[PDB]
RNA sequence: CGGGGAAACCCAGGUGGAGGCCUGUAGCGAUGCUGACGUGCAAAUCGCUCGUAUGAUUUGGGUAUCGGAGCGAAAGACUCA
RNA sequence: GCAAAGAUCUAACGGAGAUAUACUCAACAUGCAACGUUGGAUACUGGAGCGGGGAAGGAUUUCGUGCCAACGGCACUCGUACACGAGUUGUUCGGAAACUGAGCACAACGUUAUAUCGUUUUGUUAGGAAAGUGAAGGAACUGAAAAGGGGCAACAGAGAACCUGGGAUUAUAUUCCAAAAAGAAAUUGCAUGUGGG
RNA sequence: CCAACUGCAGACCGUACUCAUCACCGCAUCAGGUCCCCAAGCAUAGAAUGCUCUGGUACAUAGAGAAAGGUACACUCAGGGAAGUCGGCAAAAUAGAUGCGUAAGUUCGCAAGAAGCAUUGGCUCUGAGGGCAAAAAUUGCCAACUCAGAACUGCUUACGGCGGGGAAUCCAACUGUAUAAUUAAAACAUAGGUUUGU
RNA sequence: GUGGUAAUGCGGCCAGGUAACAAAUCAAUCCUCCCACGGUGAGCUUUCUUUUCACCAUAAUCCACCUUGGGCCUUUUUACUCUCGCGUUGUUCGGAGCGGGGGCUCAAGAUUGAAAAAUGCAUUGUGAGUUCUGCGUUAAAGCAAAAACCUGGGGU
RNA sequence: AACGUGUCGCGAUGGAUGACUUGGCUUCCUAUUUCGUUGAAGAACGCAGUAAAGUGCGAUAAGUGGUAUCAAUUGCAGAACAUUCAAUUACCGAAUCUUUGAACGCAAACGGCGCAUGGGAGAAGCUGUGUCAUCCCCGUGCAUGCCAUAUUCUCAGUGUCGAA
């Protein structure tokens, strides 16, 4: 999961907490570094 | 009718030894070269109990023969072995308590215990507490020796066969009362399922041939054929005689 | 308002490996805090008496595999095996059993 | 945590490139200078103003001082 | 006594899910199946039932490569020229 | 429990999903049978026990 | 440890905590009311009363032995009402 | 008949759930009975708890908003109901990777018309040749000694490097917190320097 | 060479909620059943029992309300005191602690709490039972409760909780076990004794 | 590698050890309760009440190093000469080395400091409970094992 | 008188009857008509713009390719080669085909763990670039038995011979 975050949105991982829900399917909360914005590459993913 | 209790036992099941806390089998050592041809020396290195057995049990550490490396022997102890005796096993070794010599090699009238039925048996005649053998007599030329077992039967075995200078330790033991169900159940506890003992005339005619009646009895002779099937052998089982022996007590067993 | 504790790891059987303390936090809470398994230490061989090593500490398993060499052991011979008594009996006997056969080996060569 | 008892000691600890950071603080009486290392918080503890007022200065300026106060 | 208070005593379970037929007859204990014998490589099969034999035969599934086979048969194993 | 094998969490997972009532726009289909899940499962009313 | 005693031994007072020992919780049972209820709270429960409560004790989990069979301190008891 | 487990009262608010009217009639004698919340009062549980956490079992019943057709053997504005939308974050906690136990039984062999049978830990499979690689020596190719094949079985035994603070949620937290990590540690596996005697 | 740093990296699954007078089993939100941890104050021997701070709860269909007749983890009753009844069934009774005292029988352990007699409140005091320090057989400071004994003064005998006792006969030695759902016994077991096979 | 008379201190293979084990007694660690004193807030206040109630907290991990108990060394060892001595609540112990003096060591705790106030909420002494730990009788009952890890004996 | 009876008209409750049948049952026939280690049958989990079940399909997932056919599908939405590139249908040669299961690297209430071999990604250092330890991801092979075989592979036997 962190290196598709480096290869999908050119950002850097740098703690990836995950769980799979009650329905079945993995979430995963991503913390980039503080280098990256979270709030700017959730504008450029249209979030 | 059911399948007997005597029976069932047979087929393993609830009934089997309760083995889990023992130490291992105790065997005298392997009937090697050394022992055949000189002798072995040994350390005692503990006196152990061991649940299910009253008789004490010796751990006897040996060199091996071939390899550099420590055999350790579990034995049952003879009365007075301890800590720290060198044990001489051998063809070659002096007569002393604890020491395993032949049987062509020990003197008549001589009191040994863990006695080899066949030579390299590793020890199958009194091993109980408080038991021992007698050597009678030996015969030379057939090679065989002679000897009391603690039955009172005397038997013949080669005279290669092995054992033990002594008397096997925790002599006595069934000569204090038990006095209460509870030391039964602790006696019975590291041995195996069965006890307490149910009377056959206690149960009901479906699961044994003494059931049933509106008495409690035995309805037909409790003495029972050497030829009966198994669940119909249950009583005196071919006795030769029955009451109280009057007299000299006949040594038991077959001729 | 006196308080009551809960286990806090995932195990929740007061077995002895399960042992427990009652610690109070700087924020004033009373917590549970698991107490460590000790080693009874290390010891003479049980068939020569089962006694404790003097000049060795009671290590167990991840202190024992971190721990210094000379925390486990002395720089006598046998350090960390045998006490000093159960020593001076194996060299005493050492050169005492040598010395007889070497007796009676001239003895023979003698005679 | 670490506690550094000599001040060559202290400057051999705020030498280290390790070194991110360094907190003051000023209690009643001493005075502590916490660095912040890759391992190990170390502290040297400073009874005297005007030496605790000498080392705040002339600290490198790779690294940064940090006046530890109460935050919102 | 026996009834609704032994109802109270009923703890854990004789049988799980059956990796093999998903039926929950697999017996923890024994690790066999009830219902298909798993792990024996031969399933459960018995005349005097033929209602299971006929819940459990080809067809009751969804026959995946049976289908296409089976055109393929039809068909003559066509191939293109 | 906190202990369950992810595969028994999965079917719960699926049974979960499953009990979903029908949307309105399948009734109003052409030749449309289903009004009700007919299948839909309450936690006390019938056990899946996996 | 104190007193007697020629000796063997005897008479006290303290210590110590043994026991399928007693009273009594929890626990494990179930004697009587032939009580309640008896289309019940319940296809065996309720109340009071009662047995035992360091042991042949009670209990979780795991594991082993079954239908012409298993298991049974034995009641033809128990083996998912 | 809906009677064990003592119990509710009062005001205000909310609510369609009211102070609901033909003539006469001031209000009683013509809209009763029941609700949820907050405050106050009264009582009970009484730490072997209608307390706070876990296993088994259950599997969304959790949380927020909404809604009262059916269900909650009376009632409801309320709900473990129904609808919609959410929620479970770990180097260290539990498991597994990775222990042995009572035991199990793949292989092997034997038996059986039939393997869907038996043996298979009393150091230990099998008439039984079940070891495949430390080294070297001129980068992966070759090979000594080492007796008794491969597994499984404990979420309370063995084992196991983290713990406080938080103004951090609607619901998770020794799991989340961001460079002053609130912070303080411990511990693996590789690599880089300093120094060694 | 590798022993202290330092650099990077620390994978998988579980994690909501419940664990029960409504979340499990008993067709059900059923007075039945279901393992583990933490466990406060006063009375008191106390995890008995009663009441209480913290936490929790007011949820069990309710209102009105002296018929008979019921059920009760509710009482009382003149005089008599088992005459009732198959049978003292049920109920009543005894009661804590302390001192004194205690028969037959006996495997010498017991029987035994045998049986019985007496006393215990409240106040105000007195005595005894200790630890630390600098004929120390004394000099200071100090803490925890108990036991005994007086004077005075009360009783309407007054919370809970808490054995009735004795003389004999039958049976089984004893503790145990046992017909889940009509039988707990004298039945089974038991230690002990004897016999049999080897 | 190395120091101390010593107890012991410091920088392939083989054999032991930890893991690893029923009970009671008496002391007990944290922790809980109580009491004393002192702060902070609240409650009662017709009348009393120097009062009643609440709170006064310090995690892991490290550094340094004032008792209890066990094992041991060395030294005095006419120590037990006809009532030996030491010690437990308790069943003991001693020329196979008691007791005294001086040390070595282990286990529990203390004390100092770093963490740490920058956090938390609106304080420093005693008495009772409490099994972490320490102290290493029933038995014809004597109360698991292995991985992993530790140390030595030999050899490089 | 009030309950209560009778009869008739009209209502309710309740779903019989009759007509209707894309179903069942039974009989007959035609064939280049009979699955699977090239991994079946069966289990499981997923896939639609909207999608619980069912159907269909498999990360190419209410479907891809092809040949015909010719203007839809349809609850809404969305799309808009027509001389055939259609969310049309029909058929079929090409493809795809998750976790399993005889299930076969070892296990399994574990979406677990290996050996060999090919790859992929890859921080810090090195000249943005390449390279890359540990860690991580993917492909392939790896059960047991039996047959054949080795351009003639490597061995064992106090089995039988035999060197020169
Ligand atoms: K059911
Ligand atoms: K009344
Ligand atoms: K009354
Ligand atoms: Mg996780
Ligand atoms: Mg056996
Ligand atoms: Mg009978
Ligand atoms: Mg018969
Ligand atoms: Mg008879
Ligand atoms: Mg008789
Ligand atoms: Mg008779
Ligand atoms: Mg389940
Ligand atoms: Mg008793
Ligand atoms: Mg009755
Ligand atoms: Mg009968
Ligand atoms: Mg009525
Ligand atoms: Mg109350
Ligand atoms: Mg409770
Ligand atoms: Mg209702
Ligand atoms: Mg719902
Ligand atoms: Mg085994
Ligand atoms: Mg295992
Ligand atoms: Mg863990
Ligand atoms: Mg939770
Ligand atoms: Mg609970
Ligand atoms: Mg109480
Ligand atoms: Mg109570
Ligand atoms: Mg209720
Ligand atoms: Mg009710
Ligand atoms: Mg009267
Ligand atoms: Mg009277
Ligand atoms: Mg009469
Ligand atoms: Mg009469
Ligand atoms: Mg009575
Ligand atoms: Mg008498
Ligand atoms: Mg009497
Ligand atoms: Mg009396
Ligand atoms: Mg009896
Ligand atoms: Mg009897
Ligand atoms: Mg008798
Ligand atoms: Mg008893
Ligand atoms: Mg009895
Ligand atoms: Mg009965
Ligand atoms: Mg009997
Ligand atoms: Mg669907
Ligand atoms: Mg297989
Ligand atoms: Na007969
Ligand atoms: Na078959
Ligand atoms: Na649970
Ligand atoms: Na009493
Ligand atoms: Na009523
Ligand atoms: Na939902
Ligand atoms: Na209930």
């Amino acid at each position: 999961i962190k290196k598709a975050m480096r290869k999908l949105y050119q950002v850097k991982a740098v703690k990836v907490n995950t769980l799979i829900r009650p329905d079945g399917l993995k979430k995963a909360y991503i913390r980039l570094s503080a280098a990256h914005d979270a709030l700017d590459t959730a504008n450029k993913i249209g979030l | 009718g059911k399948t007997v209790l005597s029976c069932r036992k047979g087929n393993g099941s609830v009934y089997q030894v309760h083995g889990h806390k023992r130490l291992g089998p105790a065997k005298l050592r392997i009937l090697d070269y050394a022992e055949r041809h000189g002798y072995m020396r040994g350390v005692v290195k503990s006196i152990e109990h061991e649940a299910g057995r009253g008789a004490a049990l010796a751990r006897v550490e040996f060199r091996h023969p071939y390899k550099f490396r420590r055999v350790k022997e579990l034995m049952v102890a003879p009365e007075g072995m301890f800590t720290g005796q060198s044990v001489f096993c051998g063809q070659k070794a002096p007569l002393a308590i604890g020491n395993v010599l032949p049987l062509g090699q020990i003197t008549e009238g001589c009191i040994v215990c863990n006695v080899e039925a066949k030579p390299g048996d590793r020890g199958t005649l009194a091993r109980a507490s408080g038991d021992y053998c007698i050597i009678i007599s030996h015969n030379h030329e057939t090679g065989r020796t002679r000897l009391k077992l603690p039955s009172g039967q005397k038997k013949s075995v080669p005279s290669t066969s092995r054992a033990m200078i002594g008397i096997i330790s925790g002599g006595g033991r069934i000569e204090k009362p038990v006095l209460k169900a509870g030391n039964s159940f602790y006696r019975f506890r590291g041995k195996r399922n069965c006890w307490p003992k149910v009377r056959g005339v206690a149960r009901n005619p479906v699961e044994h041939p003494h059931g049933g009646g509106n008495h409690q009895h035995i309805g037909h002779p409790s003495t029972v054929s050497r030829h009966s099937p198994p669940g119909q052998k249950v009583g005196l089982i071919a006795a030769r005689r029955t009451g109280r022996i009057r007299g000299g007590k006949a040594v038991k067993g077959a001729w | 308002s006196c308080p009551r504790v809960q286990y806090r790891r995932r195990m929740h059987y007061a077995t002895r490996g399960n042992r427990m303390k009652m610690v109070r936090t700087p924020g004033n809470k009373l917590v549970m805090q698991k107490r460590a398994k000790r080693s009874q230490g290390i010891h003479t061989p049980w068939v020569l008496g089962h006694k404790r090593l003097g000049g060795t500490k009671a290590l167990r398993h991840i202190d024992a595999r971190l721990a210094s060499r000379h925390e486990k052991s002395v720089s006598r011979a046998y350090g960390g095996v045998l006490s000093h008594d159960q020593v001076r009996d194996r060299v005493v006997r050492a050169f005492l059993v040598e010395e007889q056969r070497i007796v009676k080996q001239a003895l023979k060569e003698h005679s | 945590p670490r506690e550094i008892k000599t001040l060559k000691e202290f400057l051999a600890i705020c030498s280290r490139k390790d070194a991110r950071c360094v907190k003051v603080k000023h209690n009643p009486s001493a005075t502590k200078f916490k660095v912040r290392c890759s391992r190990y918080l170390y502290t040297l503890v400073v009874n005297d103003k005007k030496k605790a007022d000498k080392i705040e200065r002339s600290i490198h300026p790779s690294v940064k001082k940090i006046a530890v106060t109460a935050r919102s | 006594t026996k009834g609704t208070t032994s109802m109270g005593q009923r703890h854990g379970r004789t049988h799980i899910l059956c990796r093999r037929c998903g039926r929950n007859s697999y017996h923890v204990q024994w690790e066999r199946c009830a219902a298909c014998a798993y792990p024996r490589a031969s399933r459960r099969r018995y005349n005097w039932s033929v209602k299971a034999i006929k819940r459990r035969r080809t067809g009751t599934g969804r026959c995946r490569y049976l289908k296409v086979v089976n055109r393929r048969i039809a068909n003559h194993f066509k191939t293109p020229k | 429990g906190r202990f369950k094998p992810l595969a028994v969490k999965k079917k719960y997972a699926k049974k979960m999903n499953q009990n979903k009532p029908v949307p309105y726009w399948i009734r109003l289909r052409t030749g449309n049978r289903i009004k009700w899940n007919e299948k839909r499962r309450h936690w006390r009313r019938t056990k899946l026990n996996y």
